[PDB]
C-alpha cells in the first residue's frame, strides 16, 4: 500500500502517497527487533476516519468516530469506537502479520 | 530517550484506594497531552482517561465520578488517583504521552481488586 496511486485503509486513511511521486519506498522486516512474545501493541492504527487524507497529511487526533447517527461527545459506546488500534507483533505470526 | 516513569499499583481489596504516578523525563515538548490506558488479559487498550495542556479532563463511562487525574505543572507530572475500586478494573495500565512527536508509551502497572 506504499506506492503512489495506492488505495487500502493504510494508502487512504494513513499516509496518502500523491499519484505523482518522485522518491523511494524501502522497507525491511523487523520480525528480530519489533515483534516481543506477548505481543508489542505500542504501534497504533486507525481504521475509521469521517473522509480520507490529502498527500503527506498527519492526523494525531484522537477523536471518537461516530459510526451511528447519535454524537459519542469523547466516549466510546454504541456505534462509538476509539481511532486507535493495536497490532499483535509476535515473532511466531506469519510472513504477512510481521512486522 | 523519552521515559515515563508510573508506579503506585498493587493488590487491593474491594472499596479501596490508590494513586498512581507517571513522570515524564525527555524532550516533552511544552504542548504535551497525557493519558491512562486499560489493558486486561485477553482485551485491547482501553482508554481510561486524557488530559492535556489546556487543564481539561476527559474520562470515558467505563468508571464514571470514580477516577481522577492530578497534574504537577512544576514537574509536569500526572497522578492517578484509583478510587471506590471493583473487580471490573482488574487491568495493567500504561501510559501515553501524545505530545507533538514520537508518542512513548509506558512498562505497565499491575492493578489488582478482587476478594
Amino acid at each position: 500500500q506504499i506506492a503512489p496511486g495506492q488505495t487500502g485503509k493504510i494508502a487512504d486513511y494513513n499516509y496518502k502517497l500523491p499519484d505523482d511521486f518522485t522518491g523511494c519506498v524501502i522497507a525491511w522486516n523487523s520480525n528480530n527487533l519489533d515483534s516481543k512474545v506477548g505481543g508489542n501493541y505500542n504501534y497504533l492504527y486507525r481504521l475509521f476516519r469521517k473522509s480520507n487524507l490529502k498527500p503527506f497529511e498527519r492526523d494525531i487526533s484522537t477523536e471518537i468516530y461516530q459510526a451511528g447517527s447519535t454524537p459519542c461527545n469523547g466516549v466510546e459506546g454504541f456505534n462509538c469506537y476509539f481511532p486507535l488500534q493495536s497490532y499483535g507483533f509476535q515473532p511466531t505470526n506469519g510472513v504477512g502479520y510481521q512486522p | 530517550q523519552v521515559q515515563l516513569q508510573e508506579s503506585g499499583g498493587g493488590l487491593v481489596q474491594a472499596g479501596g484506594s490508590l494513586r498512581l504516578s507517571c513522570a515524564a523525563s525527555g524532550s516533552i515538548f511544552s504542548p504535551n497531552t497525557m493519558g491512562w490506558f486499560r489493558q486486561a488479559l485477553g482485551k485491547q487498550r482501553e482508554m481510561v482517561a486524557v488530559i492535556s495542556s489546556i487543564a481539561s479532563t476527559q474520562y470515558a463511562n467505563f468508571v464514571k465520578g470514580r477516577f481522577t487525574i492530578t497534574r504537577d505543572n512544576t514537574k509536569n507530572t500526572v497522578h492517578l488517583q484509583m478510587n471506590s475500586l471493583i473487580p471490573e478494573d482488574t487491568a495493567v495500565y500504561y501510559c501515553y504521552a501524545v505530545d507533538k512527536s514520537q508518542d512513548y508509551w509506558g512498562q505497565g502497572t499491575q492493578v489488582t481488586v478482587s476478594s
